[PDB]
DNA sequence: ACGCACGAAGACCAAG
DNA sequence: GCGTCTCGAATCTGATGCGTAACTTGGATGCTTCGTGCGT
């Protein structure tokens, strides 16, 4: 690691304003009165994963030319 | 819809920037400790990236008025001049909670944390007023995207574009105003002036003796404070033109009409603080509605705005306190 | 197929960073406990390594807009501007599962996990919209790989590169904006102002009395009043950003949808601050595999005419049944 | 509620600008250090944007009287000519804190952090005087918005508007007055002149020789004596000014009080130069929400009768309890 | 008849 | 269809106070199942 790992936060949510508008206009076929952010189709979710600056080094037994060619497209 | 409003300030505009600053008598901000320094309340400035004549882009401070201040100005105009007159005309009474929600977004500092029903969201977001600002205990998304007040300046060319270059002002647009406070008892000069004072000359002598003792104690130490004060505040000079950009996320004609009415009655209001000194006075020069000018000498008018005004008139006629009461009500 | 979108923000961009941060009235972040502290909502920053005065490169916080935020921004632009209107023109109706899959990639339509045949994978990963953003019960891999919004800055030269040295800014590009909330009852000045309130003067008096009692109790030592003073950090206006979008093996329809979203992208905001009009911007250059395809009137020209025709044909023949099949509902 | 007042200064107006400025003997402000640098007290100017006739906006200095100065002038006029005589008729005496709050908005520099109750706010904002001028330990907001005194100039048309263009003046309206202080003993040159001084000629000789020694020591060096030569900068006499007073939703009594103060406003000077009779002015016109209510004998007419009647009744019902309640701290 | 909707409920340690 | 001499000199060339106060000092949410009714 060239620097300390950073805890990256990401969420996921469906805009309830747009969902309500679509439900009103008939675009969305939903009968439920309210969204449920704790669970269901309109659930908000909070998750984290770490981000690192790193130099990846690994050792292998194989063909240099073909491995380098494969890694060229990565 | 994009609304661009052109504003010229008749009187200096003063928006206090939080934080302690000091200035010397000469006018140098944060002076060296050797000279005498006086407290200074600087005008709020926003750092912006400006392409100066050198061709390079650098971050420069720009004296502005916050977007929150302009949003509250719009909301207060709307309420005090359009919505509340209609509610009182139809004898509609808001609760204290509904009042606080209409004027500040929420009736307390604790959001409910419970979701709103879809029909409630659709009803509120179609409301002429609550739809624009939103909020409430169930924090709803409003339609009103309201921006800061950027002076038409050389430093704001990258932000507001180059279609207002004729109104641009080159040099600094900020000025420092010095303010004084006097001890009234020190201007007494006859027993007649002290006759209205209970006790009179004895009371004046006691006040002056206490003042002298306090001044000597403060000079020696270098806990009440006297009435002698000399400080400064920093204002934007009068006569500079500002650009105000208001965006609304797909509004009904009632909401556009309400915004237009607020713009028509906006010049009667004042932009920022400085009530005593009559700061913040302005006049609207041009209001642009989706790239077209809809401002007349009378105000926002014309054939293109007739539908908005009719729709907002109908909405005001049909407006009742029930929507505000339902919006401000808390689930728990 | 690389897309390079150069973006200049008209208004400050506010991507709230998670966490409780504090600032003082002078602007010092996380002040010592001696002075008064006010809550601060900092802008999102990514720790990057940069040559600070040459020497040895050290880690510095670079203010960015997360890649997930702009992935969702592209998805929302597509849906709101070229997909949802197209479905309305056919009077299409989307179930809850299909809607969730289209708008957030959710799998609540059929969370059991559905097996996708190779023919089905070919059919659905070639969908003009759903192919780009995978997900749903199938959890197909999307063809889209968007990057974060990195500003053209001295510290981002190792990510952006040296291709935009002319538009780079050397100083810090953040600022602190102070926000205040007022108690409206404390700003009543006459019975005319209290007429619209049901209790008149008595309701305001009770409100002020309760506020005073609560304030005194808290000072000596539940419920919170309306008065508040806080701050939040935004990236100053005018800074230029570089946005990179890539696709693995696009059809003409998917590239056309990308270009349509780019044409309609400026109508949306970036990150948060909708109330304060934060995130406004203007597209300055769209580069399609090394060639500039941006004109003053939007993405146009002969070099991008095939994509627009293909996406128009795909939109005309677009049906909700494709969305239902992708959602496996 | 908008009041426009047209004011022409009979005598020069001297509103000093804080800061040590310097002038050479020929009138150059902040001269090169080679020449002489007699100190100068500059008239206060506020930078304003103005069109110089070419259609380009320019920030130019415009000499003004600060809005705070005129607001305190109005407050003092009201207190000295209307409020106190009303209080004196009933022999009602303000306390020292109440008097200080009435005359300066507070009795001390430490405000109370609590907000005043709604009953108190309603009581005070309806008061003829305390409603206009807010303040007190609880920061009440007054109804008065007093603006600066803008000369009707070419540089102020962008501010005061084009309603008064025949009264505009093109050139500079500011001038430098040279002030000198003599040493009485140096002018004392007769034995009879020193006959009134203790010690007679010995004291004067000691004074002169001590002055000579101090002057020689100060010149060689490279307590201050009496001799002086300074300059102060004043706005010339005869310029017209526009004073804009705005009030938000006033009662009849408050408008009556303002008009009463404007009737007796010319009896007081604007700012500075008491010794030299500076600040004298005459009111040319008073505009009352677009209507001119100025007669040769003051603000008169049927349009202003109700205001005067209301303020007269309010003064007849004026008691010190409001002032005492306003000035009393809540802690 | 069958799928959707709505509320009660149960795991619970606990800092710098 | 006239000009020289003259065509200054020496001070002074600031001083004093004031040179902040009070509050605000965050809030809420990111679970899924089981049972019982209620709309297609």
């Amino acid at each position: 690691k060239g620097a300390a790992s950073q805890n990256w936060m990401q969420t996921s949510r469906i805009n309830t304003a747009e969902a309500a508008r679509h439900r009103s206009e008939g675009f969305l076929l939903l009968r439920a009165a309210k969204p449920n952010p704790a669970g269901g189709p309109f659930k908000n979710s909070l998750y984290h994963y770490p981000l690192v600056w790193a130099t990846l080094t690994a050792y292998c037994v194989g063909d240099q030319a073909r491995i380098a060619d494969l890694l060229s497209q990565c | 819809m994009q609304i661009e409003v052109l504003i010229r300030n008749i009187t200096p505009i003063f928006s206090a920037a939080p934080g302690s600053y000091y200035v010397s008598l000469d006018g140098t901000i944060n002076p060296p400790q050797g000279a005498s320094r006086f407290p200074l309340t600087r005008a709020r400035t926003m750092t912006v990236v400006a392409e100066t004549g050198d061709g390079v882009a650098k971050a420069v401070p720009l004296p502005i008025v916050p977007g929150n201040t302009m949003r509250n100005l719009l909301r207060r105009t709307m309420l005090k001049d359009v919505i509340e007159p209609a509610l009182r005309d139809k004898s509609a009474q808001l609760s204290i909670g509904a009042y606080a929600t209409a004027y500040a977004g929420n009736s307390s500092g604790n959001p409910d944390g419970v979701p709103s029903s879809f029909d409630e969201i659709v009803t509120m977001r179609a409301h002429p007023f609550l739809g624009l600002f939103g909020g409430g205990p169930r924090m709803l998304q409003g339609r009103l995207m309201v921006d800061s007040l950027y002076p038409i300046h050389q430093f704001s060319q990258r932000i507001i574009g180059s279609d207002y270059i004729n109104d641009s002002i080159k040099g600094g647009i900020t000025e420092i105003v010095w303010t004084r406070r006097n001890d009234p008892i020190l201007q007494l000069g006859s027993p007649d002036d002290a006759a209205v004072i209970e006790g009179g000359a004895q009371a004046a002598n006691d006040w002056i003796t206490s003042l002298l003792a306090t001044t000597k104690a403060k000079k020696g130490k270098a806990n009440g404070r006297g009435l002698k004060a000399f400080n400064a505040h920093e204002v934007v000079i009068a006569g500079v033109k500002w650009l105000w950009r208001i965006n609304v996320d797909r509004p009904s004609e009632s909401q556009i009409g309400l915004i237009l009415l607020a713009l028509n009655k906006l010049a009667n209001q004042r932009i920022a603080g400085g009530h005593a000194k009559d700061y913040g006075r302005f006049v609207i020069e041009d209001v642009i509605l989706d790239g077209e000018s809809v401002w007349t000498p009378s105000g926002v008018s014309g054939q293109a705005t007739e539908q908005f005004f009719d729709a907002i008139a109908e909405a005001l006629d049909g407006m009742t306190s029930s929507e505000f009461e339902q919006f401000a009500a808390s689930a728990k």
